[PDB]
């Protein structure tokens, strides 16, 4: 029965781009009701930022800046949308539309302007050699976002994270980094790490997967348990550059022939396997 | 002021709320009561003159056989609430172990992992948890969240310090002071410690920082 | 004895290349033996060349030596630091290791600019009786923050506040001049001095007041010497412009002898007191002249 | 403000070791406010006037000025700066001027050290040091407001909330028993030593 302002309660605004406030006012099909005015007003500011008047049109507090994109002189004042041009960090507020109406009165609704900034994802390695202490082997960076990005890890490895929030390149947006720390082994190296970067601009959260590189010694193994050989194989990052047979005294005994890993024995042995991190024994008896 | 619970279990109609009680001091009294502005005292036993249940607690809830588990026959609605199964002992004075009961939609037990930890028996298991995206934090909690229900092994209020000794029964290394009370220590870790273990930020707008990590022992 | 020679303050722009000029000035009367050349920020190296090693880099394609050669006396230790941001702002250690002079470095203030844009538009008011803002004037993503300054005869006062710029690091400066809205100040202009160390000369930006006030009428034309034709002007102004002007008198009607001709009365050849009412879009408003013949 | 703190004495010592990484171009022993000395591993070492008779050297990775008979005006700040490729700077800041509380023990194993404050005062500042009757030397320092340790000996430490009174010594010998302090700031200040 009565005339009702039609508007959504949030606006979600792009940072540099322009959005237009919906603000409409619904009359009964039969009621009959005479607008003169439309009105914008941010909350707290000491006046009126847009006004319309039915035969002096509009009055802009930043003409450049603000436009009546469903208003004009000769019509009707039903619609009161305004564009907002070039979006910035200071225009996220609580906005007011006002209607100007005769003899039901002014009708006024509040519109939160939101200010966003989507974030652009990247994951990277971070390539570590074999330490006591645990140090980051992975990263997750979510640049320019506002608000910050929240980001999380999975993983099948016990690896703790640190998040540091530095700000973007655009004011009121923030870098958020993400490293994954874990102590350094031979298992984790080649396995994966997945993250998971949640933003209100994302459709979905996205997910970065990242495989973990380890630079460590050879871990040396002999097979082979009267003429037999042994092969010598180790493991390693970068591979063996460098392989190597000896006994516990010294040279090899007259029996004992080798060449590299490959060991042959006629009828304590110690194989030194090197690479670019060091060299790595292993001591087997015979 | 927030409430805190030690076991936080799903509603049901043959809803248990178990309370082992040590065997310690001078026993004087050991009662279940739910926690509100009202008395409501559920049962009472005591050393000499045994149990007695209050009403309208006496047609509906029951014991068998240190151990006080309170059993209910057909629970409604409003049995959801905070209970307290309280030991009274000299010359510790009270002992109180906060059982929260919450609806049977609210009671989530299916939370993924963040992080997976492998640990052979008898080696120390240690646990850190750190600010990642809000600072200041008021209040940091450690979970061990089971299928049927969640306990809290620790509790830190650094705004404004508060009494929290954990019901849990395992022995877990911990420290709410300043500059301590990120990492908690599991000594001498047990095939039964595996499941998971969930830590929770509370920050002063409301902000929140969950952190599940996943034990298994071989 | 040996001295390096580098500039107090190097100015450079935001996304641009800026060189920061460093040599070892030597006597000679002195010999030197440069080894290696370094490059850090206050208080972890940025820039490291080696006698025998060449260049060394903290960054990838960010930073080059302009002058350094292998082969080459090591004296000019001039760095490049392309693509400027906001975070690269600040003191810069320029080394030189010399035998058996030692060590002997300098410090570089590296500042970070960027050109602001300036704007300046009308705010169309009316007769408050309190004091608004009727001009504005904005200099958006400047560093460091532009100063604007007002020139008026009419006088007002300004309120000058910043906001932060597009770019982080950027400051946005608006200045509203406040002012008690009258007649007289319409139509008159106010300036804007925008000043910024980016500038070559210092920007203007004129703004004409805009007052709505209803019609302040006047009539002239009577020299108060009428004896038994005269023309008597209606003198108005307002903002908008008029929309009526009519003539009457107290008792009614104009008489016979009284012609109305639009904003002018023609008198031909008595008591009577004449109104002029002139109305615009705010209202009308009269004036009355007494006549004697 | 420095690294290592050492009293004065007639034949006193300032203990410098760098760590063994990239080329070593020039090695050197200024008075932060003259040049002492200058060690080139191509041209040599050179020792400036009047510290010429004052001190000597005693000879890899290790630069201790040594002092013959050090008189009262050798007080202030010394500097022991090294110049590598490609790492660049390192320094090591040294000041020369003129109890056991809690005691805490097998070899080779992870030795924790906790800075218990008893003040409830919020501690925005910690530093810890290793105290001998020759020297003092600081080990770690944490800001929790707004660093790199000149020590030989691996110390880990974590300088996030909820980690800064915690510092672990990993595969400790016999070189590393001895008094350990710890300073904590806020305005008000405490300290507390540990003996080893
Ligand atoms: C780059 O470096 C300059 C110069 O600083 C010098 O090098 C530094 C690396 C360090 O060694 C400094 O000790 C050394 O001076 C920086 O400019 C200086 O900025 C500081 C503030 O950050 C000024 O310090 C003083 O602080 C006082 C409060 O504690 C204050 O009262 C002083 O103000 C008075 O003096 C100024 C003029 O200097 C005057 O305008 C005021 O009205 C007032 O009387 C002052 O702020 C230093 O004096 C500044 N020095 C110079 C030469 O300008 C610069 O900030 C730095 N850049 C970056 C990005 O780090
Ligand atoms: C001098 O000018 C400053 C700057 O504010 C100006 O306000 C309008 C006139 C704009 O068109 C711009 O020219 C400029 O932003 C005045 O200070 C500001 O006062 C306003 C209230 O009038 C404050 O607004 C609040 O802002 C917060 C968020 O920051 C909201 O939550 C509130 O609801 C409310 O909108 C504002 O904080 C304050 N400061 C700034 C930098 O904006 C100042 O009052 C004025 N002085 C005189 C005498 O005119
Ligand atoms: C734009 O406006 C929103 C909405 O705020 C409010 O909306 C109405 C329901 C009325 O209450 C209005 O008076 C008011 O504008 C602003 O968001 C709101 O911020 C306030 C804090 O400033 C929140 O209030 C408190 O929030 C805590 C935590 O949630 C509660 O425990 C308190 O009980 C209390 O509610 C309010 O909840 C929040 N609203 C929403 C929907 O999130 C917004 O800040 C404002 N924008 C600007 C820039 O001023
Ligand atoms: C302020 O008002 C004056 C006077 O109306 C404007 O001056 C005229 O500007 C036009 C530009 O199209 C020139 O061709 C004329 O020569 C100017 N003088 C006159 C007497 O007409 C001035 O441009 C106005 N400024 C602003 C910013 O609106
Ligand atoms: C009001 O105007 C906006 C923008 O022109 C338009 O999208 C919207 O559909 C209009 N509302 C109605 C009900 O006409
Ligand atoms: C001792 O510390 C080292 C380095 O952090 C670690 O590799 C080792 O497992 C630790 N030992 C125990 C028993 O925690
Ligand atoms: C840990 O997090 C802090 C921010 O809280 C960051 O400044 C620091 O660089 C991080 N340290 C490591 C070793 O990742
Ligand atoms: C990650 O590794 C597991 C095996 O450990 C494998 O099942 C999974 O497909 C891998 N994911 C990717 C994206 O490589
Ligand atoms: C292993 O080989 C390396 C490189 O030749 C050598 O330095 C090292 O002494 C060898 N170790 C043994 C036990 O032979
Ligand atoms: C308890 O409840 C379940 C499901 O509600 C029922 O199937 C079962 O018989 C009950 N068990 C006991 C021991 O009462
Ligand atoms: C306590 O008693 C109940 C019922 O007898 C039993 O199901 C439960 O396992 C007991 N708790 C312990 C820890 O023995
Ligand atoms: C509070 O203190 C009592 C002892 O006075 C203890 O029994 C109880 O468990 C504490 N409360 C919590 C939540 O731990
Ligand atoms: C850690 O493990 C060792 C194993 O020797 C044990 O002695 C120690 O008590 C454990 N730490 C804690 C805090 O219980
Ligand atoms: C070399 O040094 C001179 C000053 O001696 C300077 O003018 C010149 O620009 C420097 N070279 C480069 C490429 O910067
Ligand atoms: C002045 O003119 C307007 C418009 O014609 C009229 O409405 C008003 O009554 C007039 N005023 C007087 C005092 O005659
Ligand atoms: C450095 O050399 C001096 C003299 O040989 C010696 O006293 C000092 O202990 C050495 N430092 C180390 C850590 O070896």
């Amino acid at each position: 029965e009565d005339v009702v302002v039609q508007a959504p309660t949030q606006v979600p605004g792009f940072l540099g781009d322009s959005v237009t406030l919906p603000c409409y006012l619904q009359v009964p099909n039969m009621e009959v009701t005479h607008v003169s005015q439309l009105t914008w007003a941010r909350h707290g500011e000491s006046g009126s930022m847009a006004v319309f008047h039915q035969t002096q049109g509009p009055s802009y507090s930043e003409s450049k800046r603000l436009e009546f994109v469903a208003a004009r002189l000769g019509a009707e004042l039903r619609n009161a949308s305004l564009r907002m041009f070039g979006l910035r960090v200071e225009d996220e507020g609580n906005y007011t539309c006002l209607f100007v109406t005769f003899p039901q009165g002014s009708r006024s609704v509040d519109i939160w302007l939101r200010v966003l900034a989507k974030p652009q994802n990247t994951a990277e390695v971070q390539k570590v050699q074999l330490t006591g202490e645990p140090v980051p082997m992975a990263r997750c960076v979510s640049t320019g976002g506002r608000p910050p990005a929240q980001i999380t890890w999975h993983s099948d490895l016990g690896g703790m994270p640190n998040t540091s929030q530095v700000p973007g390149f655009l004011s009121g947006t923030v870098t958020v980094t993400s490293l994954w720390i874990l102590v350094p082994s031979s298992q984790v190296d080649g396995k994966n790490v997945t993250c998971k970067v949640e933003h209100e601009s994302f459709e979905k959260p996205q997910l970065l997967t990242v495989n973990l590189t380890v630079y460590y010694p050879p871990e040396v193994s002999i097979s082979g348990y009267n003429e037999a050989t042994l092969t010598c194989d180790a493991r390693s990052n970068p591979e063996p550059t460098g392989y190597n047979w000896s006994t516990t005294m010294g040279p090899l005994p007259p029996f004992a022939v080798a060449q590299g890993a490959q060991l042959l024995i006629r009828p304590t042995l110690i194989c030194n396997v090197t690479n670019a991190l060091g060299a790595r024994q292993a001591e087997l008896t015979v | 002021e927030e409430v805190l619970w030690h076991t936080s279990v799903p509603f049901a109609e043959n809803m248990s709320l178990e309370c082992v009680y040590p065997s310690m001091g001078i026993l004087t009294q050991v009662e279940w009561f739910k926690i509100g502005t009202q008395q409501d005292s559920i049962a009472i036993f005591s050393p000499t003159h045994g149990m007695v249940i209050r009403k309208p607690y006496a047609e509906r809830v029951y014991f068998l056989n240190n151990n006080m588990t309170l059993f209910f026959r057909n629970a409604s609605e409003d049995d959801v609430g905070y209970y307290s199964c309280s030991l009274y002992t000299y010359p510790q004075g009270t002992w109180q172990k906060v059982i929260q009961v919450v609806q049977s939609d609210s009671f989530e037990a299916a939370v993924p992992s963040n992080s997976h930890i492998v640990s052979e028996p008898g080696k120390n298991v240690t646990l850190t948890c750190q600010p990642q995206m809000t600072w200041p934090v008021q209040a940091v909690r450690w979970e061990k969240i089971q299928p049927r229900q969640i306990d809290l092994l620790t509790y830190c209020n650094l705004v404004h310090g508060r009494n929290f000794t954990s019901k849990f029964p395992r022995q877990i290394v911990s420290n709410c002071s300043h500059g301590r009370w990120s990492v908690i220590v599991i000594p001498d870790v047990t095939v039964s410690d595996s499941g998971l273990y969930r830590c929770y930020l509370q920050a002063s707008a409301g902000e929140n920082e969950t952190f599940v990590m996943r034990l298994t022992v071989a």
